């Protein structure tokens, strides 16, 4: 669903990907938007 | 009439062409030229690649192979300009098969405005019209009113593709990609080359460490380049031409490539006739969906605002077309490559440094040598280097950069990045084959990441 | 006692190690051999490199060189071999600066468990504890009993990378990479070369039509493959050795590689001390974190499930200690390629069509040529093709496949769209530079997304 590196930030951050708004392309989170929630 | 006509048969045109095809449109294609292709494929990107490929090898074999001795090279000069011609005949053949496979038709002539929705074909007298029409004219070489160009001794990039015999010496005025490239292909042949450049630096597309690693380079192998040289004058005489210098300095050679530019090409379009014209540098005008100042008619390529590549002009023609049937079309230049095919091979890709500090964008730097690698040590490789810049805050990857052997497909990778917003950790972080150039990128994404 | 303490200093664990190091990790590496760098640095990956960077130029300088007259080429085999020493010298000094750099602990024997928390040591005595231990002791050649390898006229790779003089005729029992590779090597310089293949195909771990396709190729350039074939003995005889067929057949040659594969090496571990053992294949049970039966102690590389390739083993070692201090690690082994190289090139990324027929997997094929491709064409090339596999309801991209001129540079982009979970849509719509290689993976992408 998202990038690679977003899912490593949200797993440390223990942070829901449910949660976070992806702006990447098409429906992926990119790791500027987990840090961003 | 035609749902799209297109003027111009390039890569934008072309590429148009077969995507509105796809799309559903009825396309005519109106071409002045007998073969397809436009500026890449008769006289570019593909007679220059076929010549800088071919004289890359042959030059490697005068310097000498690992592991082997050469007593001699001789160059066959005739096979390898037929070479290059067969190469660039099956490309236009190709163009030519695909049209009709596409159900596109094909009109030969001048195109020019009778209006904003009819075009008349000059030669055969035919007048077209279409719901949609797309100006995809190109460029030709900027030839200044001091360079007296006489297209045998004193030529442009078109002639220098095709000289009869290696020049003893081969003075190159500019330093661009076009001069790079073809001062190359002649140095590695034995020319005498000497390479004249305005500004301080070659490359002005190019990031800047990587424009002044690619002089040293350069001059390393052979090629005399003065920077901060003004040339005033170009005059063919007798066997040769003279150039004359800002300040009194005159050299002399048997053959002069000018290549100062391009620029846009509309001569003979009659632009007025359907309520268009060209801005101060002859570029056409055209808005965030390529659009023109006339809803219907749309710009794309070198005819228009951007970089002068093939693709660049090809992304734009699809992003043309889909708007028409759509409404919608976007091109990525923040992924757009652009390539300079000498060897090492020189490239870029996103925003160079100049244009992040230029903007106040806060960035990190990260930078691997081919010298740390262990496939390029293994081919005989050592110079050159990739650098990626990344935003210091979200780490995405704004641009990367690099000059090195086969550099250019090293970051076709970078592209794929940028195209999906890729942060340096991302690509960082990505499986890379080893042993293989791709890793450099890797690492110097790695590095950019990790930048303190 | 250390935080980390890896066993074998290959790809694996020179690359957990620095890891490891740059996580906060106080590290110890235990290796037999004098040199760092494991198998690929030392006898595997950068060597076999080496000679094929470097016997490709030759080979070609010999056929001809478009545009040129070679007049003679003259095999300096000991120029060749100082060539490829000086890189792997330069590589393996490399990982040791980086130990250095990195503050990572060097120990020089065999390391053997006395616990499953303390390992000994052998050829020094010392006794060495740690928080986590990391197995990576890598592989070592398969040499079945009837192949009498004599490490000299019967070889193994490792032999094969350094013969003394060209021979006559070279025998390759083992269709496999590494077979393939070093067969085209020496029959670059010359030795007739006979490949023995027990298989229906070669290369086994390629896309069926990929195989099949190198198979036509190596035999087009002069390598006689014979599939189907089964050897049942190669013993050493006065200055070569004989080959025996099953049905009775003998051949006879001047160097017989023994290439039947490569198995994970445990030798001298005393794995049972630390309550551990091997399955049917000697391969270290892993779970999902490449974690032993025993928690604390880890395997990754070549010595536990999964390709056996330099990269592969790289990753696991970085999930390995990633999982250690951040409790969390992970490998992407759908987006790591597999590559060949020989010239044409031969890769692989994802799931071959065979894998996905067994799967029951529904997918599109977008195929396209080199033949078709511009670049190739000017390069002189036309040899080859790529082609994408996508899901037939999601168009994401499931694997990628190709052989041709450096196609394994062509894929690291595929290695990337893979990693970002794109589809074929995506890989096809991105900026490529034009004319290059990358936009045969390009179209090959388009093909697959527009299939029906
Ligand atoms: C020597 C050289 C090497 C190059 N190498 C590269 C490279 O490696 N990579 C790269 O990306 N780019 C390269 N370029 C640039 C590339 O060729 C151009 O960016 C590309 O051709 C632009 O495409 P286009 O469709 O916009 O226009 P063009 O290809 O110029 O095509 C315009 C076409 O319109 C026709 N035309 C113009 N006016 C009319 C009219 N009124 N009626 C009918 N037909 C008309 C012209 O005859 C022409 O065929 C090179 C250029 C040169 C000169
Ligand atoms: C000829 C050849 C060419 C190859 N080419 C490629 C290629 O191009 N690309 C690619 O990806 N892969 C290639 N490979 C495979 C690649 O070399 C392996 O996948 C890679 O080396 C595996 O890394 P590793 O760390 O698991 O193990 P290894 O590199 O084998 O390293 C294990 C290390 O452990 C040491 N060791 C073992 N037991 C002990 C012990 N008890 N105590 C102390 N030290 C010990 C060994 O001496 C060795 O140095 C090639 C292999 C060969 C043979
Ligand atoms: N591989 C490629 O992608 C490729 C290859 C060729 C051309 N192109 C494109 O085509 C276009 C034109 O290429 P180009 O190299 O001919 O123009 P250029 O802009 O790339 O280089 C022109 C150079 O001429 C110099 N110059 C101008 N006047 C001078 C003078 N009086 N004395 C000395 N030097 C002078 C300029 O400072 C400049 O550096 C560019 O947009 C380029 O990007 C791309
Ligand atoms: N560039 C690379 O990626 C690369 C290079 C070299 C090795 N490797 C890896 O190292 C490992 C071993 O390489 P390998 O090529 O030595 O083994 P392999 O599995 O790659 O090929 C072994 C071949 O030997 C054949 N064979 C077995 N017994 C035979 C017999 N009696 N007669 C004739 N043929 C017989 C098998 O059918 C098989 O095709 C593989 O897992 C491979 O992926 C990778």
């Amino acid at each position: 669903l998202a990038m690679p590196a977003a899912e490593r930030l949200m797993q440390e951050k223990g942070v829901s990907p449910a949660e976070v708004q992806g702006t990447g392309l098409g429906g992926r989170i990119l790791k500027e938007d987990v840090m961003r929630h | 009439m035609y749902d799209l006509l297109v003027i111009g048969a390039g890569p934008g045109g072309y590429v148009a062409a077969i995507r509105a095809a796809q799309l559903g449109m009825k396309v005519g294609v109106v071409e002045k030229e007998k073969a397809l292709g436009g500026t890449c494929l008769r006289v570019g990107c593909i007679p220059s690649k076929a010549l800088l490929e071919t004289t890359e090898r042959i030059y490697e074999a005068k310097k000498g192979l690992l592991g082997a001795k050469v007593k001699g090279v001789e160059l066959d000069l005739p096979a390898l300009m037929a070479h290059k011609d067969k190469v660039v005949q099956a490309n236009t053949q190709g163009v030519e098969f695909l049209f009709k496979k596409n159900g596109i038709a094909r009109h030969q002539g001048t195109a020019r405005f009778l209006s904003e929705r009819k075009v008349l074909v000059e030669e055969t007298g035919e007048e077209l019209e279409a719901r949609y029409i797309l100006i995809a004219t190109g460029s030709a070489p900027l030839i200044p009113p001091w360079a007296q160009v006489d297209y045998e001794r004193v030529v442009t990039s078109t002639e220098a593709l095709s000289f009869p015999e290696v020049p003893k010496r081969l003075i190159v005025v500019g330093g661009g990609v076009i001069g790079l490239e073809l001062g190359v292909v002649w140095h590695r042949l034995g020319a005498e080359v000497i390479v004249l450049e305005y500004m301080d630096r070659i490359l002005p597309t190019m990031d800047l460490e990587v424009s002044r690693a690619a002089e040293r380079v350069f001059k390393k192998q052979g090629l005399t380049i003065r920077t901060g040289v003004r040339v005033t004058a170009v005059v063919p005489e007798a066997k040769g031409a003279r150039v004359e210098l800002e300040g009194g300095e005159v050299l002399e050679a048997d053959r002069v490539l000018v290549a100062v530019g391009r620029r846009p090409y509309t001569e003979g379009l009659s632009l007025e006739n359907a309520g268009l014209s060209t801005d101060e540098r002859g570029r056409i005008p055209v808005d965030e969906h390529l659009r023109t100042r006339v809803p219907h008619i749309y710009a794309i390529g070198d005819v228009v605002r951007g970089p002068m590549l093939a693709h660049k002009a090809s992304e734009e023609g699809i992003a043309a077309v889909e708007h028409m049937v759509r409404g919608f079309g976007h091109v990525d230049y923040q992924a757009i490559p652009s390539v300079v095919y000498t060897h090492p091979e020189i490239a870029a890709v996103g925003y160079t440094e100049e244009e992040l500090k230029a903007q106040g964008i806060p960035y990190k730097v990260g930078k691997f040598p081919y010298s740390a690698s262990g496939r390029a040590r293994a081919m005989g490789e050592t110079e050159g280097f990739i650098k990626v810049l990344a935003h210091a805050k979200t780490d995405r990857i704004l641009g990367v950069h690099g000059i090195g052997a086969r550099v250019g497909d090293v970051l076709a990778e970078a592209a794929l990045a940028l195209f999906f917003k890729a942060s340096a950790e991302d690509l960082g972080r990505a499986p890379h084959a080893h042993p293989s150039l791709s890793e450099i990128l890797k690492e110097a994404a790695l590095a950019a990441w990790e930048r303190p």
